């Protein structure tokens, strides 16, 4: 029947106010909930419910259906904690597909008791009705509890073709599953299919969609030194304090002859001649960054860091780490979507990528650090998303002046 | 069914019954007491209780008076529900329809049951004269209940959702203890259609009384006076008493406030600024000249008399802002020119650092936050910003920071930067090595420069601290330098507040900063890490060095 869910002791449902919606996004949601209640899925709440939990509409990249889509952040943090092992074969795979698996999550219901922790409501414009409340009666989309209780089935439903395909890899994150090979595109598509149509068998509106990743494409932004022939001494003053920056890094790099050839009270604009011992101090340095930091590691307990730096003409630059300053990836996106109209889409667009690289490599979403104010990103982060997970963030009002180092 | 639902309401978890006894109270009042009580026991709002239940709560109270009861320790017994939104209809996102009724509900909370098991915890002994009688011992939503509400709306809403599928064609918005109707077809059929909403809500046992004939046009809101085809806030009032003292000021910009959303103009800055202490509403503190002047210019705009018209989502939405200064902006919505659905104005949120484009971006997402509020959809802004202004300015910000689509208007007056840093230094231009130092201990320091030519200047400084010794020696760098001027400092702290880019800050040398700034042609601000022997900032650093 069902699984037995309870908060971690001490800790109430969570309560959180739905923010308003577009007129466009309330529409969805009430034909998407009224016909899940007539599925059952869903049903009216009363007062007693104080509980509620953020909704909202969303639509997946080149997709013209609305998806719900409910904030849990707050209920996941408050549910009780289980108790998946993270293949290291997907970063090496040549091609990583993406599918909406949320849908088999409504075929289990869920406990009573926990049901109530579920409310959310669907607002009215102009305050001039009561907003609609609902409560799920079965798995929710975007839980945490969801893809473990149904965890079994998946392993069930997939064990056929898991057999059947040993060297494919699959890694199943809340609501999607990521399915990787090295074989060519045509034949992993093929697979694909047959891996929807085994889904399909065993039960899909979002599952004919594919998102096609190649971590073997990816990789990591190096802090280089640009190599000139005329050193002026504002180059030498911006070179030297990007060196002292990354000391913290690396405590070999040295700066010292350097900044002989900075002494003395001179123009910014005149140039210096780079002496053969500095020279050699930038090729030592410029041989310390090749190589990589030294007692740097994932460690699985810690929780992963992300920061953005908005660098201009559409690039923008990103460190994931776990300690200040034990970078374990860093590198920089251009063009994401309206590289030069709208900031906080590529803001959003980058916050995405960041994460789906971050739960290819570790299995696990990042708490950002967004450059932007509270009240920007909040007013229009939701009309760009396009993702069925949302992960945590704060935000950076201070400038960091050392974005330069990060080029 | 007459018989409603009741909706389950659970005491807070480990937390008992309320018992509290009846304070001692004059005779005559505990005559009328158990005169409407009996009433109420009649009617079957409440029943006696037998002695076994132990709680109890206070029962206190033109020709007779009226019966309370505080429910306060019962409400904090009681659990938390979904609470009603606040807010309130605004009328510009109102449609408009060919009537409107206004069908009121006659002690909703009364006609409402109350969940079984949870009557017991609202007994409410009755007292008794001369304690020569036995002290005498809800069935129905209690009124001062903190679930009341809830449930009284909650319960209503099941019993519309039936009316509202059947008849699609009228419209009812919700409110406390009320419920507005309207509907597009002919006048005898509207009037039909409530009367066949009355007898829905009777048959629940709701009186919604067309016997006597509902307010017909115009309605007067609790918030506004509403019309057929517009609407406009209650009229104003202006004391003009010579001397005005705390309580004044509030109920003027209170009243002020509510004018702003029809009459564009309104200023209350200066009012607010009279009463920074409002230390106690009987205090009385002197207007001043400035505020005077806002409200006589306020006065002006308050003679006119101004209307809004109702919403059609046929028609766009336009949103245009102008710049009233001193951190104020006005904006207007309007579908059709000349006719505004609403009218509002905007204040800089508290700061030390501020400048005009920022101040602009966050107005953009305080009225794109109201619309998707009253109407649903972001509208297309008329900004007074010329598009290459916004375009330097966002692309070369440091944060991510976007405005709606937007045109421009050519209205006065306009935003625009100030001041311009160089991305790379000038050539050609004298370079100001500063840096500035100050004793803890001791306010006194000093403040100085260096340049590439021999020039050089410290500058003994007293109630002066190390930051501000940080700026104090780029304000001289900029005096002592020509209209191009390269500046190499290791203060992050005079750099943050730069390349922050403000036009007007809470600190006098900020300011005198900044108007050496607009005056200069051409400057690059460079940074270079302290004590680390770096050109002369080493050299500048020792001379100012305690
Ligand atoms: N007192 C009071 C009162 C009366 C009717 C109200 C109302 O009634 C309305 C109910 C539904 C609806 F679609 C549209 C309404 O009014 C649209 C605006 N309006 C109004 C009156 C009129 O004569 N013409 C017109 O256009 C909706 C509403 F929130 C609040 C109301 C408050
Ligand atoms: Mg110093």
């Amino acid at each position: 029947e069902t699984v037995p869910v309870k908060l971690k002791p001490g800790m109430d449902g969570p309560k959180v106010k739905q923010w308003p919606l577009t007129e466009e996004k309330i529409k969805a949601l009430v034909e998407i909930c009224t016909e899940m209640e007539k599925e059952g899925k869903i049903s009216k709440i009363g007062p007693e419910n104080p509980y509620n939990t953020p909704v909202f509409a969303i639509k997946k990249k080149d997709s013209t259906k609305w998806r719900k889509l409910v904030d849990f952040r707050e209920l996941n943090k408050r549910t009780q904690d289980f108790w998946i092992p993270h293949p290291a074969g997907l970063k090496k795979k040549k091609s990583v597909t993406v599918l909406d698996v949320g849908d088999a999550y409504f075929s289990v219901p869920l406990d009573e008791d926990f049901r109530k922790y579920t409310a959310f409501t669907i607002p009215s414009i102009n305050n001039e009705t009561p907003g609609i409340r609902y409560q799920y009666n079965v798995l929710p989309q975007g839980w945490k509890g969801s893809p473990a209780i149904f965890q079994s089935s998946m392993t069930k439903i997939l064990e056929p073709f898991k057999k059947q395909n040993p060297d494919i890899v699959i890694y199943q994150y809340m609501d999607d599953l990521y399915v990787g090979s090295d074989l060519e595109i045509g034949q992993h598509r093929t697979k694909i299919e047959e891996l929807r149509q085994h889904l399909l068998r065993w039960g899909p509106p979002f599952l004919w969609m594919g998102y096609e990743l190649h971590p073997d494409k990816w990789t990591v932004q190096p802090i280089v030194l640009p190599e000139k022939d005329s050193w002026t001494v504002n180059d030498i003053q911006k070179l030297v304090g990007k060196l002292n920056w990354a000391s913290q890094i690396y405590p070999g790099i040295k700066v010292r002859q350097l900044s002989k050839l900075l002494r003395g009270t001179k123009a910014l604009t005149e140039v210096i001649p780079l002496t053969e011992e500095a020279e050699l101090e930038l090729a030592e340095n410029r041989e310390i960054l090749k190589e990589p930091v030294h007692g740097v590691y994932y460690d699985p307990s810690k929780d992963l860091i992300a920061e953005i730096q908005k660098q201009g003409q559409g690039q923008w630059t990103y460190q994931i780490y776990q300690e200040p300053f034990k970078n374990l990836k860093t590198g920089k996106y251009a063009r994401m979507r309206g590289a030069h109209t709208n900031d906080v889409k590529q803001l959003t667009e980058a916050v995405q990528k960041i994460t789906t690289e971050s739960i290819v490599i570790w299995g696990k979403t990042p708490k950002f650090k967004l450059p932007i104010q509270k009240e920007t990103w909040e007013t229009w982060w939701t009309e760009y998303w396009q993702a069925t997970w949302i992960p945590e963030w704060e935000f950076v009002n201070t400038p960091p002046l050392v974005k330069l180092w990060y080029q | 069914i007459s018989p409603i639902e009741t909706v389950p309401v659970k005491l807070k978890p480990g937390m008992d019954g309320p018992k509290v006894k009846q304070w001692p109270l004059t005779e005559e009042k505990i005559k009328a007491l158990v005169e409407i009580c009996t009433e109420m026991e009649k009617e079957g709002k409440i029943s006696k209780i037998g002695p076994e239940n132990p709680y109890n709560t206070p029962v206190f109270a033109s020709t007779k008076w009226r019966k309370l009861v505080d429910f306060r320790e019962l409400n904090k017994r009681t659990q938390d529900f979904w609470e009603v939104q606040l807010g309130i209809p605004h009328p510009a996102g109102l449609k408009k329809k060919k009537s409107a009724t206004v069908l009121d509900v006659g002690d909703a909370y009364f006609s409402v049951p109350l969940d079984e098991d949870f009557r017991k915890y609202t007994a409410f002994t009755i007292p008794s004269i001369n304690n020569e009688t036995p002290g005498i011992r809800y069935n129905v939503l209690p009124q001062g209940w903190k679930g009341s509400p809830a449930i009284f709306q909650s319960s209503m809403t099941k019993i519309l959702e039936p009316f509202a599928a059947q008849n699609p064609d009228i419209v009812i918005c919700q409110y406390m203890d009320d419920l507005y109707v309207g509907s597009d077809l002919e006048i005898g059929q509207h009037r039909t259609k409530i009367e066949e909403l009355r007898q829905h809500l009777l048959r629940w046992g709701l009186t919604t009384p067309d016997k006597k004939h509902q307010k017909e046009p115009p309605f007067l809101w609790m918030g506004y006076e509403l019309h057929p085809d517009k609407w406009t806030v209650q009229p104003i009032v202006l004391p003009e008493k010579d001397s005005w003292t705390v309580n004044d000021i509030q109920k003027l910009v209170g009243k002020l406030n509510w004018a702003s959303q029809i009459y564009p103009g309104i200023k209350v800055r200066q009012l607010s600024k009279l009463l920074r202490g409002t230390k106690a509403l009987t205090e009385v503190i002197p207007l001043t000249e400035e505020a005077e002047l806002e409200l006589a210019e306020n006065r002006e705009i308050l003679k006119e008399p101004v209307h809004g018209v109702y919403y059609d989502p046929s028609k766009d939405l336009i949103a245009e802002i102008q710049k009233q200064g001193q951190g104020q902006w006005t904006y207007q919505i309007y579908q059709e020119p000349f006719k505004n659905l609403k009218t509002g104005k905007y204040a800089r949120m508290r700061g030390a650092h501020t400048n005009d484009v920022k101040q602009l971006t966050e107005a953009v997402q305080k009225i794109t936050t109201e619309s998707i509020v009253i109407w649903g959809k972001t509208p297309k802004f008329k900004l007074p910003i010329q598009k290459e202004t916004w375009e330097t300015w966002w692309t070369e910000y440091w944060q991510a920071t976007w405005i709606p689509e937007w045109e421009f208007v050519n209205t006065p007056p306009l935003v625009k930067l100030w001041y311009q840093l160089e991305k790379e230094p000038i050539v050609g231009a004298e370079t100001f090595y500063v840096d500035g130092a100050a004793n803890r201990e001791t306010k006194l320091g000093k403040a100085g420069y260096v340049t590439n030519k021999g020039r050089q200047k410290v500058v003994p400084l007293t109630n002066t601290t190390n930051q501000k010794t940080e700026l104090q020696a780029i304000y001289l760098a900029l005096q002592d330098s020509g209209l191009e001027v390269n500046i190499v400092t290791d203060s992050q702290y005079a750099l943050g507040i730069i390349q922050a880019q403000p036009d007007k800050s809470e600190s006098e040398l900020v300011n005198q900063i900044i108007e050496q700034l607009i005056k200069k042609e051409k400057v690059y601000l460079a940074w270079v890490p302290a004590h680390k022997g770096i050109g002369g900032n080493e050299q500048v650093d020792k001379l100012v060095s305690a």
